[PDB]
RNA sequence: UACCUGGUUGAUCCUGCCAGUAGCAUAUGCUUGUCUCAAAGAUUAAGCCAUGCAUGUCUAAGUACGCACGGCCGGUACAGUGAAACUGCGAAUGGCUCAUUAAAUCAGUUAUGGUUCCUUUGGUCGCUCGCCACUUGGAUAACUGUGGUAAUUCUAGAGCUAAUACAUGCCGACGGGCGCUGACCCCCUUCGCGGGGGGGAUGCGUGCAUUUAUCAGUGGUGACUCUAGAUAACCUCGGGCCGAUCGCACGCCCCCCGUGGCGGCGACGACCCAUUCGAACGUCUGCCCUAUCAACUUUCGAUGGUAGUCGCCGUGCCUACCAUGGUGACCACGGGUGACGGGGAAUCAGGGUUCGAUUCCGGAGAGGGAGCCUGAGAAACGGCUACCACAUCCAAGGAAG
RNA sequence: GCGGGGCCCGAAGCAUUUACUUUGAAAAAAUUAGAGUGUUCAAAGCAGGCCCGAGCCGCCUGGAUACCGCAGCUAGGAAUA
C-alpha cells in the first residue's frame, strides 16, 4: 500500500514539495498540495482524482494531457493490462447496396485513469481523444456511468 | 515533391476568378502574403480579365514596373501580388480608386470609389495577446500588426487603419443588431444584420445572420465581417446590396433591362 | 594527378576532395566527387613537379634571379595602399594610388585608375 | 540512417507490413551522445530549419539549483551515483537527464554563511580566525543585527541533508537535457525524495 | 422509349441456354473529296538506348584594374557599357510513368494546446551602463606566366588582385534609474532603558533569446505545465542577437571656422512575434478475390507501465527494468491482385453493373537496394560514393556513366 | 440579469444513452443536368451588345444554378426499435 513503486521518485512537477521545514514548521503535521485542472464541455472531476493519493502522468485531471478533439462512447471488454482497459465500441454499418444494415466493430484502448475504484467487465465508459499516448493507447477514460451493478450480491 | 510549390494549374484556380479555358494550362499562382491563395484574387487577372487595361501578361508588368500601383497607398512592382478583402488599389496617375469585395453573385467586383474614402481599411481582428514588457498587441484579418491598441477591441471586432500613417481609426464591437457582411462559404457576398452569435463548446461557432429584406440564413463565425453599426457600412456600398436574388427574381430585373 | 599535401603515399590512392581541399574545383555547392590523387613522396614516376626556389646560390640564372615583372596589379583595397606607402594619417590617400600606363598601338595613350574600399 | 518512422513496426493486431517508401530525411539519424565527466567539449549538428543543438559529449560544471532558499550558482560536478533507467550508465559515468548525480557543496557553502550566520561545513573549532569568522562579525551596525538575527527562525535545515554539508558534498539531479541542449542543471536532493534516493543507493 | 425474336418437337406447352440485336473501345480489312475541335509506346517489357537538347540568372542600386569597349576632356578615386570570375538566390518546381502498395495510399472529417517553416508582407530593430571607430585583418578567382597528361565541364606551382565571401570589432546613445549590500543620522522611548524611520560612502548586477528551479494570480482560451511580469543564476570558441554595406536627387546651420555638426527617397542584411506557403503527423468512418489461408504475435518489441536515449515534436521511437498480455468466424493472420487512391467515364425505368494507367488533386519511383553532403526544403540521381546487374572510351595507364 | 418592487426571462439540469427522421452549417474546379449568346448553324466557346454626333474620360451586361454518397458537427421530432 505505497506509491513510491518504481525506481524513480514520481511526482507531479507543478507542485512545489521541497519548502522551508524549520522549527515553525513541525514535523507532526505533514501536508502537501494535489495538483489538478479543469478541462472543457461540462465534465466533473471526480473526488479521488483531488484528495486522492496516487501519481499519474498521463491522468487526465492530473498528468500533462490536455485532452481536445472528439469525444467518444464504448462498453468496457476486458481489463487487463495495467492502467489500460479495453473498450469494444460497437457500431451499425449501413451498405446502400441491399438497403439493409451490418454490423461491425473495433474494439480500442483507452488509458484507465487511476482515480476509479470500481470500473468493471461491461461499463458504459465516455471517453476522448487527446495526444498520442502510446502505440495502440490515443484515447482516455473520464467519467464511468453505472453499468453491470448498483446492486452485486 | 520534396519542397513547396511555385506552379498552379488552370482549373485548380477558384471559379470566381473566370478564367479562359482555353487560352492556356495555368493559373496566376498568387504570391505568398497577407491574404491566402484561395480566398484572395491577385492583381494580375484584374487588369487583364477583369479590367481590360492590358492584353496580356507582358503588358501587366510594364505598367507596374514603372511603380504606378499602389495598393494600401504602398508602390508595388511584382505582378502576381495577392490582393484580398478590404483592398484598396491607388493609380494616383488618372484617378481610378478602386475597391474589392464580393458581388451579390459570389465574385470579385469592380467598385469604384471617391479619392478620399480610399484612405482606409477595416480589419477584423483575429487574436490579440499580451507581449512583452507588459504591452497589447493584436493581428488583423491579413497580416498586419497593430501595438498598443484600445482595449475595448476584444477578439472578431473590426478595427479601422488608415493608409500612409498607419494608426488605428476607427473601431466597432461585435454585437447582435449589428451589421456584417459574410466573407466565405456558401452565403459569401450576401449582407445582413445579425440576430444572434450562436456558440458552441469546442466545435465551431456559427451564427444566425438576418439580412435587410427578412431572409434568415447562416454561416459558421470564421467568416463574418462587421462593417456595420446598427445598419450603416462604414465603406461604400456595391450594387447588389448584399442581397442574393433568386433564379426568378433575376430574370426579371434581366429581361426588362434589355428593352 | 597533382601531389598533395599529407598523404604520404608513394604511389597514387583515391580520396574524397570536398570543397576546399586541392586538386578539384567543385561544381556545385556541397558537391563531393572522389577523384584519384598521387601521394607527396617524391619519385620518378613523375612527369614534371614544380619547384620554389627560396635562396640565391650562386650567379645570375638567366631569365630567372633577374627580370623581375614589375607588380601591374597592384593595391586597391585601403590597407594595402595602407601597408606600403608608410603614410600616416590624414594624407588623401585617393591622390597616391597606383596606376597604370596604357598601351595599346591602335589606341592613344591612357592612364587608368582602379575604385577603392574601405 | 537510422529510421525512427512507424513501419518498421508490426501493427496493432499483430500482424506484418511492408513500407511503400524510402525512408525520407526527416527521421533524421540517432546517435547516442554519452555526456561524461572532464573538461568540455561541446559539438553541434545542423537540424531542419536550420537551427544547431548542441550535443554534450564531455562536461565539467552545472548550473544547479537549491530552489527552496533560491540559490543558483554554479557548482563542479564529481561523481555519479545512482541512475534509475539503465543499470549499465552508472557503472561508466554518463549524465543523462535524470540520473542522481554527486557535486560539491563548497560554492553553496560560501552562499550560506554569507547570508545566514551559522556555521556550517565546520565542526570542532579553534581554527576558524583568519576570514573564516568575518563571514557573519564584520562589525554590524544596530540595523544590520536587527535584520539578520530575525532570519535566525528562517534558518533551520533538516539534519541529514547538512549532515554531508558539514562531510562535503551534495547529490543532486540534473533536470537539464545533456547531448542535447548542452549543460548539466538540476535541482538538489531534499525532503522526503532524499530519504527516497539514499534508500536506492543503500540497497543496491 | 420500364421492349425482345430464331433454334430441343410429327406437333404443343415449359425450364433452360446458344445465337441474333443496340451500344462504347482496341486491332484490323476494304475504301476516301472537303472542312472545324482532334486521343496517341499504358496494355507484353518499371526492357536496353548511339546521338542533339530539356535550368540557370545582374540590377541606377554586393565585387571591375580584361585596353575588351570608351573623346583619360587632363596632371588624376572612378563618363560608364561591359567578357570572365567571386558572392546571393535557385537547380527540391515543372515533366515522365504506375513498378510497388489491400486500413496501406487515399476520400472526407477533425486536430497539432505534441512541432519546424527561404521568400512575401505587418511589427522589433540608442531597452544592455561595458586607447583603431571618419572603418581594424588575412587570403582566393578572372588575369601575366611555366605545365603534365592518350584522355574528361582533369586540373598543380609562381605572381598579385576585391567583397554583402571569410573573420574579427568598438566609439556614441550612456546622464543614470533599479533591487541587493553596508563605518557614519544623533533630530524618537537614550531616562538603568530600548527605538522606528529615512539618508547613504562602499561593493554586485541590470536587455531579446537559450537553461534550471521559485514566488504569485495584465491578458487568456468548452480547457493549460498559456502568455505577460517579479525572484536567483548560466550563456557552449565547429561559440544566437544589438548593421565596419551599396546607390539616387541634394540640402540645413555653418557659430569652435572655411572645420566640423546635421537631413530625404531608396537598395539590400537582420535573431524574434504573427501571417502566407505548406510539410509532417495524430482521430473517426469507408476498399477487391480467397478458408484447397482458422487461429495469429511475444528469444528478435509482440501489447502496456516506469525511467531516460537521441528526435523539429507525440509516442516501443529505441534501450534497460517490469507487466502477460494483445487480434479473432462481426473473417484476424496468410496468400492472390492483369490493384496506384480519388474527382469520373460508358451504361440507365428504378435498384445497379463494369472500367478509370491517362491531362485535376494526393501518393510512389527515377537500372536494382543502401548510405549521405549542401540547403529553410533531399535519404535529391538532368548531386555524390559502395555493392549488384547491364554498358562506353582507352595509346592498357585510367576516365565516363 | 426589463439583501429581497414590477411588467423578468436567462447561465443551466439535459434527469438511461443511442438507433431512425427533420432542418442549418462545411463539402477544389473540370465533367454531367442545366440559364443567357445566329461560333454563319453544331459539337464547342465564355463571350458578347449598341450608336461616331470625334467625343465615344465610351455606355450597358454575361461569365448563373443544382447535383457532392457514407461517416462526423449542429438545433429539433420521440411513433417504431
Amino acid at each position: 500500500a505505497d506509491i513510491q513503486t518504481e525506481r524513480a521518485y514520481q511526482k507531479q512537477p507543478t507542485i512545489f514539495q521541497n519548502k522551508k521545514r524549520v522549527l515553525l514548521g513541525e514535523t507532526g503535521k505533514e501536508k502537501l498540495p494535489r495538483y489538478y485542472k479543469n478541462i472543457g464541455l461540462g465534465f466533473k472531476t471526480p473526488k479521488e482524482a483531488i484528495e486522492g493519493t496516487y501519481i499519474d502522468k498521463k491522468c487526465p485531471f492530473t498528468g500533462n494531457v490536455s485532452i481536445r478533439g472528439r469525444i467518444l462512447s464504448g462498453v468496457v471488454t476486458k481489463m487487463k493490462m495495467q492502467r489500460t482497459i479495453v473498450i469494444r465500441r460497437d457500431y451499425l454499418h449501413y451498405i446502400r447496396k441491399y438497403n439493409r444494415f451490418e454490423k461491425r466493430h473495433k474494439n480500442m484502448s483507452v488509458h484507465l485513469s487511476p482515480c476509479f475504484r470500481d470500473v468493471q467487465i461491461g461499463d458504459i465508459v465516455t471517453v476522448g481523444e487527446c495526444r498520442p499516448l502510446s502505440k495502440t493507447v490515443r484515447f482516455n477514460v473520464l467519467k464511468v456511468t453505472k453499468a453491470a451493478g448498483t446492486k452485486k450480491q | 515533391a520534396r519542397g513547396p510549390k511555385k506552379h498552379l494549374k488552370r482549373v485548380a484556380a477558384p471559379k470566381h476568378w473566370m478564367l479562359d479555358k482555353l487560352t492556356g494550362v495555368f493559373a496566376p499562382r498568387p504570391s505568398t502574403g497577407p491574404h491566402k491563395l484561395r480566398e484572395c484574387l491577385p492583381l494580375i487577372i484584374f487588369l487583364r480579365n477583369r479590367l481590360k487595361y492590358a492584353l496580356t501578361g507582358d503588358e501587366v508588368k510594364k505598367i507596374c514596373m514603372q511603380r504606378f500601383i499602389k495598393i494600401d497607398g504602398k508602390v508595388r512592382t511584382d505582378i502576381t501580388y495577392p490582393a484580398g478583402f478590404m483592398d484598396v488599389i491607388s493609380i494616383d496617375k488618372t484617378g481610378e480608386n478602386f475597391r474589392l469585395i464580393y458581388d451579390t453573385k459570389g465574385r470579385f467586383a469592380v467598385h469604384r470609389i471617391t479619392p478620399e474614402e480610399a484612405k482606409y481599411k477595416l480589419c477584423k481582428v483575429r487574436k490579440i495577446f499580451v507581449g512583452t514588457k507588459g504591452i497589447p498587441h493584436l493581428v488583423t484579418h491579413d497580416a498586419r500588426t497593430i501595438r498598443y491598441p484600445d482595449p475595448l477591441i476584444k477578439v472578431n471586432d473590426t478595427i479601422q487603419i488608415d493608409l500612409e500613417t498607419g494608426k488605428i481609426t476607427d473601431f466597432i464591437k461585435f454585437d447582435t443588431g449589428n451589421l456584417c457582411m459574410v466573407t466565405g462559404g456558401a452565403n459569401l457576398g450576401r449582407i445582413g444584420v445579425i440576430t444572434n452569435r450562436e456558440r458552441h463548446p469546442g466545435s465551431f461557432d456559427v451564427v444566425h445572420v438576418k439580412d435587410a429584406n427578412g431572409n434568415s440564413f447562416a454561416t459558421r463565425l470564421s467568416n463574418i465581417f462587421v462593417i456595420g453599426k446598427g445598419n450603416k457600412p462604414w465603406i461604400s456600398l456595391p450594387r447588389g446590396k448584399g442581397i442574393r436574388l433568386t433564379i426568378a427574381e433575376e430574370r426579371d430585373k434581366r429581361l426588362a433591362a434589355k428593352q | 594527378f597533382p601531389m598533395k599535401q599529407g598523404v604520404l603515399t608513394h604511389g597514387r590512392v583515391r580520396l574524397l576532395l570536398s570543397k576546399g581541399h586541392s586538386c578539384y574545383r567543385p561544381r556545385r555547392t556541397g558537391e563531393r566527387k572522389r577523384k584519384s590523387v598521387r601521394g607527396c613522396i617524391v619519385d620518378a614516376n613523375l612527369s614534371v613537379l614544380n619547384l620554389v626556389i627560396v635562396k640565391k646560390g650562386e650567379k645570375d640564372i638567366p631569365g630567372l634571379t633577374d627580370t623581375t615583372v614589375p607588380r601591374r596589379l597592384g593595391p586597391k583595397r585601403a590597407s594595402r595602399i595602407r601597408k606600403l606607402f608608410n603614410l600616416s594619417k590624414e594624407d588623401d590617400v585617393r591622390q597616391y594610388v597606383v596606376r597604370k600606363p596604357l598601351n595599346k598601338e591602335g589606341k592613344k595613350p591612357r592612364t587608368k585608375a582602379p575604385k577603392i574600399q574601405r | 540512417g537510422i529510421s525512427r518512422d512507424n513501419w518498421h513496426k508490426r501493427r496493432k493486431t499483430g500482424g506484418k507490413r511492408k513500407p511503400y517508401h524510402k525512408k525520407r530525411k526527416y527521421e533524421l539519424g540517432r546517435p547516442a551522445a554519452n555526456t561524461k565527466i572532464g573538461p568540455r567539449r561541446i559539438h553541434t549538428v545542423r537540424v531542419r530549419g536550420g537551427n544547431k543543438k548542441y550535443r554534450a559529449l564531455r562536461l565539467d560544471v552545472g548550473n544547479f539549483s537549491w530552489g527552496s532558499e533560491c540559490c543558483t550558482r554554479k557548482t563542479r560536478i564529481i561523481d555519479v551515483v545512482y541512475n534509475a533507467s539503465n543499470n549499465e550508465l552508472v557503472r561508466t559515468k554518463t549524465l543523462v537527464k535524470n540520473c542522481i548525480v554527486l557535486i560539491d557543496s563548497t560554492p553553496y557553502r560560501q552562499w550560506y554563511e554569507s547570508h545566514y550566520a551559522l556555521p556550517l561545513g565546520r565542526k570542532k573549532g579553534a581554527k576558524l580566525t583568519p576570514e573564516e569568522e568575518e563571514i557573519l562579525n564584520k562589525k554590524r551596525s544596530k540595523k544590520i543585527q536587527k535584520k539578520y538575527d530575525e532570519r535566525k527562525k528562517n534558518a533551520k535545515i533538516s539534519s541529514l541533508l547538512e549532515e554531508q554539508f558539514q562531510q562535503g558534498k551534495l547529490l543532486a539531479c540534473i533536470a537539464s537535457r545533456p547531448g542535447q541542449c548542452g549543460r548539466a542543471d538540476g535541482y538538489v536532493l531534499e525532503g522526503k525524495e532524499l530519504e527516497f534516493y539514499l534508500r536506492k543507493i543503500k540497497a543496491r
